[PDB]
RNA sequence: GGUGAGAUUUUGGGCAACAGCAGGUCUGUGAUGCUCCUCAAUGUUCUGGGCGACACGCGCACUACAAUGUCAGUGAGAACAAGAGCGACGCUCCCGCUUGAUCAAAAGAGCGGGGAAACCACGGAAUCACGUAGACCCACUUGGGACCGAGUAUUGCAAUUAUUGGUCGCGCAACGAGGAAUGUCUCGUAGGCGCAGCUCAUCAAACUGUGCCGAUUACGUCCCU
RNA sequence: AAUUGACGGAAUGGCACCACAAGACGUGGAGCGUGCGGUUUAAUUUGACCAACACGGGGAACUUUACCAGAUCCGGACAGGGUGAGGAUUGACAGAUGGAGUGUUCUUUCUCGAUCCCCUGAAUGGUGGUGCAUGGCCGCUUUUGGUCGGUGGAGUGAUUUG
């Protein structure tokens, strides 16, 4: 009936406002649109699916590949 | 042996009728039957507790199931053994055509 | 599990409506399976529960339940609502419903 | 990987907590033989359906 | 290849749960019974009714129901199962009929032995040499107790009071409590094998 | 008494009225009324413990206290039954014959059979028998096998609180026929002896059946209940 | 004062190896297997006291499991209000945290894309209680020979005859 430990948080979603400003640059160079992301090589990922690049290692959101550095 | 005809049933008189007229058709045709053998017949037992608790004297039942067999040769030429064996058969009657 | 996404309800939907009745079994670690003019689609019996679940809180389903295993059945409010979700034609209906 | 977790001793498969009555999905008392898988209240009141007939 | 007791056993567990669903499901419709028999070309099952027009519906949508539901849970193949619906000669001699008409008067909230003894009273004019209707539960205030209403003839021991007597259960669910009713009919002829005497009756046949 | 395979409900079962009991079961069910909990849950699942823990009292079994025996050999000999499609390309159950084997049991491995009157199987069960010219000789003894130590193989995802089998030790643990009290039983029965099914991945001192050897006493009474 | 039961160390006639007589083989004394009580325990889950105690088909390693110490999931449908494609929400590699080299939660930033999420009602599931609220089933009274109307007779009547 006494815990003696603080309680479970629930994690929740992070929401990253307008993250998809992101992942692509446009130069003036009629606009050059180039992304500032890498795809993941997996062959059932495909080419709409980025690699998270965190600290010191870069990783798939679905197919968890990680590739560190 | 060319051909071998087993019946199975829970009825032992829905049995004896199929095999009767299994014996007219090849009769009416004239195709030579080495005549019915009555295999033995099995009792599946079980048996359980009556009450569904656990309460009172330890009393039991006894239920059984019984199985005739028969057993029909025949030694006829390919077309006929479907013509003879085309008729339908009455219901919990299992025939099987075998050829040894 | 009882996270449903958006295709596999419609490919429920689509049966059940082809059909009209669609019979599951209660176990929690089963895979059901159905077909759609060939080309057969299979997802958890937990999430066939579900929307049936839904659907039957709405007035548009009859449940009946006998040896671990359910049937269900569209009523007229329910191939109503099923019409317009899938945007059919009004001259569709399930089977069972012709001759 | 908490779905993982969530039913592993369940789909192993093995003893008395792999079975259930076809009936009534209880897993007492079960009746294996000839592969029935009745429980034994549940074959009282089915037996004459399924066949079998008290006669001795 | 199973062996032929295994595929005996089978067809009997098949058989009881092919009647248990129909119960259930045609339950408020006369249900008396089902047939079921294998052919080479297909399965066919006949289904015994009092209330054949209910069983099949509008035009035939009900029984093509029930035949979807039975498809699929069989794993039939298409073409391959087929339903019938045939109708009872006499309503009134059947036990599952009339326990089921009791379980609906009662829960329409009416007296019990008025009732039961409508039961009974159509029964014998059906032709039955007897019947018993037996209701228990809390059918006065709070305190359960039973009773029983009778009519006729009626045996109880022995073996061949099986071949003679047919009898049915049924639970009723009130807002205060379930209450069972059990009804049993006394018919003409025996139910397996027609042209049948009674057990201890002996006849002697008048001379030429 | 006769006739008879059988001579009195033929012998064993199953079924079994009318009235009841505050007998048992809400731990069988998608039987069920009220009531309780209901998102740090009395729902559900996962990990680990417990259900068995031991100064004691009681019911029911198994093994004995030995010679009408124990041990080691040889001989003949039954019935009821059972057996295979989730998780790992078929397979998955039950058996037999070889081999392992130029050296224990228990294993392991090849080749086959059976859907069961077609395999196992000519179904080599144990009491039993033997003129076996076998061992022992009245003692807690070659009676009895509790308790405990050490090595091994198998079932299982997992064997410690020993799963089970097999091997060598321990046998100096009681026990030498059991006070008052008390159970069942009348003919292929009592008692004795094993075998199968069931529960079952692995475990039967239990239960449900089956056969084998096979008696003494009574054919009555209302003294006790 | 009468009637029906029950009872009597009051009579009469019968019956039963769950009674005895004539006997057989045992149990009660020993070791051990198993069930019950008690004691112990975080917990040793629990029903039942002739007609409970190898009974609940109850020979439980995990599961079973109902008890104890902890950790997850929603399997809270549906209705109302609110956030919400300028993103409501799901899942997760690596490091710490938890017993836990398959995100329980935290740091980090990818993935999914209206399936959900927050609040209020309601609803579900429960081997939770109550068998003295019940159905069904079973045991026992009770292994013996017993039970009931219709019409008629007797009695004010309860009742009796049959
Ligand atoms: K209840
Ligand atoms: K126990
Ligand atoms: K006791
Ligand atoms: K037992
Ligand atoms: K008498
Ligand atoms: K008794
Ligand atoms: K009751
Ligand atoms: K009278
Ligand atoms: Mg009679
Ligand atoms: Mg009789
Ligand atoms: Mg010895
Ligand atoms: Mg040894
Ligand atoms: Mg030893
Ligand atoms: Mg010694
Ligand atoms: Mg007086
Ligand atoms: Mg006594
Ligand atoms: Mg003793
Ligand atoms: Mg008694
Ligand atoms: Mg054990
Ligand atoms: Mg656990
Ligand atoms: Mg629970
Ligand atoms: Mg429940
Ligand atoms: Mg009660
Ligand atoms: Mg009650
Ligand atoms: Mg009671
Ligand atoms: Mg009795
Ligand atoms: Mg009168
Ligand atoms: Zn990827």
């Amino acid at each position: 009936k006494v815990f003696t430990k603080p309680k479970k948080p629930i994690h929740r979603h992070k929401l990253e406002k307008m993250r998809a400003l992101k992942y692509f640059k446009v130069t003036e160079n009629s606009f050059k649109v180039e992304r500032t992301r890498d795809e993941c090589p997996n062959p059932n990922c495909g080419a709409g699916v980025f690699m998270a690049q965190h600290k010191g290692r870069k990783y798939c959101g679905k197919c968890h590949l990680t590739y560190t550095m | 042996q060319r051909v071998l005809v087993k019946m199975t049933s829970r009825n032992a008189k829905a049995v004896e009728r199929v095999v009767a007229e299994l014996l007219e058709h090849a009769r009416t045709e004239k195709v030579e039957v080495r005549g019915p053998v009555r295999l033995p017949t099995r009792r599946l037992r079980i048996t359980t507790r009556k009450t569904p608790c656990g309460n009172g004297t330890n009393t039991w039942d006894t239920f059984e199931m019984k199985i005739y067999k028969r057993l029909v040769d025949l030694r006829a030429s390919t077309e006929l053994v479907k013509k003879i064996t085309s008729f339908q058969i009455e219901a919990g009657v299992d025939v099987s055509i075998t050829i040894p | 599990t009882t996270y449903v996404p958006k295709s596999s309800r419609d490919d429920v939907y689509r049966f059940f409506f082809t059909e009209g009745v669609v019979s599951c079994k209660k176990d929690p670690l089963g895979t059901w399976k159905g077909t759609l003019g060939g080309k057969t689609f299979k997802l958890p019996t937990l999430q066939v529960m579900q929307l049936m679940r839904s659907l039957k809180s709405r007035g548009l389903i009859k449940e009946q339940f006998a040896w671990r295993h359910f049937y269900w059945t569209l009523n007229d409010e329910g191939i109503n609502y099923m019409r317009k979700y899938l945007y059919l034609g009004a001259d569709a209906v399930p089977n069972t419903h012709k001759v | 990987g908490h779905l993982h977790q969530w039913r592993s001793r369940q789909k192993i498969g093995m003893g008395k907590g792999s079975r259930h009555c076809v009936i009534c999905s209880n897993q007492k008392a079960l009746i294996r033989k000839y592969e029935l898988n009745v429980c034994r209240q549940c074959f009282r009141e089915n037996a004459e359906n399924i066949g079998f007939v008290k006669l001795r | 290849p199973l062996s032929k007791k295994r595929m005996m056993v089978r067809d009997g567990v098949f058989y009881a749960e092919l009647f248990e669903f129909l119960k259930r499901e045609l339950a408020d419709d006369g249900f008396a019974g089902v047939e079921h028999r294998v052919t080479p070309t297909r399965t066919e099952i006949v289904i015994r009714s009092t209330k054949t027009r209910e069983v099949l519906g509008e035009k035939g949508r009900r029984i093509r129901e029930l035949t979807a539901c039975l498809q699929q849970r069989f794993n039939y193949k298409e073409g391959k199962l087929q339903l019938f619906a045939e109708r009872v000669e006499v309503r009134g001699l059947s036990a599952m009929a009339q326990a089921e008409s009791l379980r609906f008067k009662l829960l329409s909230n009416l007296q019990v032995r008025r009732a039961a003894m409508g039961i009974i009273r159509y029964v014998m004019e059906s032709g039955a040499k007897g019947c018993e209707v037996t209701i228990g539960g809390k059918i006065k205030g709070q305190r359960a107790k039973s009773m029983t209403f009778r009519d006729g003839y009626m045996i109880k021991s022995g073996t061949a009071h099986k071949h003679f007597v047919d009898t049915a259960t049924r639970h009723c669910h009130l807002r205060a409590g379930t209450i069972g009713v059990n009804v049993k009919i006394m018919r003409p002829q025996s139910m397996i094998e027609e042209d049948e005497v009674l057990p201890d009756v002996i006849t002697v046949i008048e001379p030429k």
